[PDB]
């Protein structure tokens, strides 16, 4: 059968999905996720789209504003819109899978609704590819690959130059925040190779 | 996050071993999600954060993969030129270009809704900080517009069968992440993947650049430039968020440095100590690194030189000798509250004193604050993340190395004072501080141990569970939020591959309306505590023989 999705869980509750095509495979993935971590994922969705204040209140307004100020929705949507059918099936199937379980949850809440929804006072809603993609964008991209303190660095350098003078200050900034350090233990050994690129370390853009 | 891959030349009773420990802090329910995919070209098993379509930690029976954050510099800030006479525009390439903007409304539970605008330029979203009538800063990411490509790359890589098919996917991952490879034949590999900007000549990637146009990136560097290695002659690949490669520049974070003092050495030491390691010995490294004080090895020699001419009746001498005899491996006392040895307490107090006397004294306020932390700071709940050598401590390390350090000491952190003198003075504070708190008998000192907490709030600080769902663990362990190991061609098994992981507190975070907790809600918590682990199945036969439940859905798109 091409419409079959078998879900076998192991002795630790870990699910194994079996399916013919792409859409069905990730449908089953989303389905088991909805069963295991619905409350976790819902709050993760709100954390990555900045809608926590909707259910938790005023203490999270600032958090919401900051999340929204750090990404651009049109951009994310356009990327999704550019996905080939096969790639789209990933996001679409995952969303659909979650929706199948969420529909059963809201159909029989007295037995299937995770207690946290009851405690926090709301019910879960349907997911779309955007939502699924945003989980990754927000908990991986925007949070582990979005690091910079360049403005602070310039303030430090500016202070060091005022205290020690121009050349000495520059040289001290290269002492506290060196660009590279040849004694740094590296994952790749020097016998293998080295990075060919050299960089300006005098803030010459000024 | 740490990772060590052991190739055929260093694997005992196997051809390759991979052990991964991603460190995102500890949460309940679990940071990652265990899942197995079979069909549509996928045949995989492992676990992944927030249940991404693509598994960050896993294998497919032919190869296995892992990650740790890369922390390369892939983000620059552009200083945009504004005009009061043209609200909403910025100067770029001699023209006033219209910024991108959008309205947002924050609906608030039991409160009034708030509306505001978000602005963006060709360089990136505008920061809500550092704002003037003439300037606004835009945050520029080399990975901008490639988020989905990275997600899809993390997924497609699961289907690779060799180094070439795999690197083809790593080339499409635009975030700054370390990818690792291993296979059934014993090949191992590493790629510091991601998009990195090709910068204008003279661009200091540590400081802002004008947004008027002359400083715009040339484009992105080629994949050829990404640090990578296949089957290193060392026979192993180890990483703990340290530098990928010689001469490779780190993130611009002021508190982030790749220097002579690096915690990854704690792993290289253990892997080189033994010519070959078995799966069990490789797994053991988690236990050892998670308990290893990271500063002992760095400053012990300085402490020994400074006190080498003291009599034994001087307590400062006695403190160093205590460190000399120590392996730096903390163990809990029977009270499940204190450490057997007072080493970390001694190091913490001394180090805190050293930084205040050196680095901190040379940096103008308020920036001095950035270099004062000893790296031991914590709260009752214990560290929210991994433990590391502090930025101030790394800078201090270059200083005590004297000319053995390749970093020119523009200014003497010891300000003309003999290093020994300052080191002895800090040792004096330590004895004073500690002796006054624990008595004068070091052999009976019971210093506080750090504990570990599985928090109810995700790393954003948002509740992902009820508070009551928080879990506690007596012993803090500087290890992965999850640990997984894949072993290829194990000689004691009938399978070409064996794998293990531990997803604590458990696979499920489900609680029924009446409060009935799922059977797999907490069945991996004790296992995490004692460095235990459970098998990951892949083959249909294995999954079948270990089945607990089944279900078959029938649906068409
Ligand atoms: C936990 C985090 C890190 O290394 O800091 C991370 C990010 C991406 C992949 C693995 C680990
Ligand atoms: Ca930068």
């Amino acid at each position: 059968s091409s419409s079959e999705i078998k879900i076998v869980r192991d002795e630790y509750g870990m699910p194994h999905i079996y399916a013919n095509d792409t859409w069905h495979l990730f449908y089953g993935y989303g389905y088991v996720v909805a069963q295991d971590r619905l409350f976790q994922m819902e709050m993760a969705r709100r954390s990555t789209q900045g809608t926590v204040a909707e259910v938790l209140g005023k203490d999270f307004v600032k958090f919401d504003k900051d999340i929204r100020r750090n990404y651009w929705p049109d951009a994310i949507r356009a990327q999704i819109a550019a996905l080939s059918p096969e790639d789209m099936s990933i996001l679409q199937g995952y969303a659909d899978g979650m929706n199948a379980w969420i529909d059963k949850v809201n159909t029989n809440p007295e037995t299937l609704l995770p207690k946290q929804f009851n405690t926090f006072g709301f019910t879960p809603k349907r997911w779309e590819p955007f939502d699924v993609a945003m989980i990754f964008v927000g908990t991986m991209a925007n949070r582990f690959s979005d690091s910079t303190s360049e403005i602070d660095n310039l303030a430090l350098l500016t202070a060091l130059k005022d205290k020690y003078g121009v050349s000495q200050g520059m040289a001290v900034f290269n002492q506290l925040k060196w660009l590279v350090n040849p004694s740094a233990p590296t994952t790749i050994a020097v016998q293998e190779s080295n990075y060919p690129l050299k960089f300006n370390q005098q803030n010459s853009q000024t | 996050s740490n990772m060590w891959v052991i190739g055929k030349s260093k694997a005992q009773d196997a051809k390759a071993i991979m052990v991964n420990g991603p460190q995102a802090g500890w949460y309940a329910p679990a940071y990652t999600y265990g899942i197995g995919l079979h069909g549509a070209g996928y045949d995989v098993t492992g676990n992944t954060p927030f249940a991404y379509p693509g598994l960050v930690f896993g294998h497919n029976g032919v190869i296995s993969w892992g990650s740790t954050a890369g922390f390369g510099d892939d983000v620059d800030i552009f200083a945009e030129r504004l005009s009061a006479e043209k609200p909403g525009y910025y100067l770029h390439n001699g023209k006033w270009v219209k910024m991108l903007s959008r309205e947002e409304t924050i609906t608030v539970k039991n409160g009034q809704a708030e509306t505001f605008t978000v602005w963006r330029t060709v360089h990136g979203n505008i920061l809500q900080t550092d704002q003037t009538t003439q300037t606004a800063y835009a945050k520029s990411r080399a990975w901008d517009g490639k988020e989905l490509a990275s997600l899809l790359a993390w997924t497609h890589q699961m289907k690779a069968k060799n180094w070439q098919e795999w690197t083809q996917q790593a080339a499409k991952q635009a975030l700054t992440i370390n990818w690792y490879y291993a296979d059934v034949n014993g090949n191992i590999g590493y790629v510091h993947t991601g998009a990195y900007p090709d910068r204008q000549s003279g661009h200091d990637p540590r400081l802002p650049v004008p947004g008027t146009g002359k400083w715009d990136w040339k484009g992105l560097l080629p994949f050829e430039m990404n640090p990578k290695v296949y089957n290193p002659q060392s026979g192993y690949i180890a990483n703990w968020n340290n530098s990928p490669q010689k001469d490779y520049p780190a993130s611009d974070l002021f508190a982030f440095l790749w220097g002579g003092a690096d915690r990854v050495t704690e792993i290289d030491r253990l892997l080189e100590q033994k010519p070959r390691l078995t799966a069990d010995q490789a797994w053991d490294v988690i236990r050892q690194t998670s308990r290893q004080d990271l500063n002992l090895r760095l400053f012990l020699p300085t402490l020994q030189a400074a006190t080498s001419g003291l009599t034994q009746s001087d307590p400062r001498r006695q403190l160093v000798e205590t460190l000399t005899r120590w392996d730096g491996i903390n163990l809990l006392n029977d009270d499940g509250k204190t450490w057997q040895q007072p080493g970390s307490a001694i190091l913490n107090v001394w180090l805190t004193s050293m930084l205040k006397r050196t680095v901190v004294a040379a940096v103008p306020m308020p920036f001095d604050k950035w270099y004062s932390a000893s790296g031991y700071e914590t709260t009752q709940d214990g560290p929210t993340g991994s433990l590391n050598i502090s930025v101030g401590a790394k800078i201090l390390y270059e200083a005590v190395q004297g000319d053995k350090s390749p970093i020119p000491q523009a200014v003497d952190l010891f300000a003309g004072k003999p290093q020994q003198e300052v080191v002895l003075a800090a040792l004096e504070d330590t004895w004073e501080t500690l002796s006054k708190r624990y008595g004068n008998n070091v052999s009976n000192w019971k210093t506080p141990a750090m504990a570990l907490t599985f928090r109810a709030n995700n790393f954003f600080g948002v509740p992902q569970a009820a508070a009551e769902e928080t879990r506690h663990q007596a012993e803090y362990q500087n290890r992965g939020t999850e640990n997984d190991m894949i072993v290829f061609s194990p000689t004691t098994s009938d399978r070409p591959v064996l794998a293990w992981d531990v997803v604590a507190p458990g696979q499920s975070g489900f609680i029924a309306p009446d409060g009935t907790v799922d059977k797999h809600y907490e069945d991996q918590l004790k296992m995490y505590e004692n460095f235990g682990r459970k098998s990951l199945w892949l083959t249909k036969q294995d999954v079948e023989a270990h089945k607990e439940s089944q279900e078959v859905l029938h649906v068409q798109r």
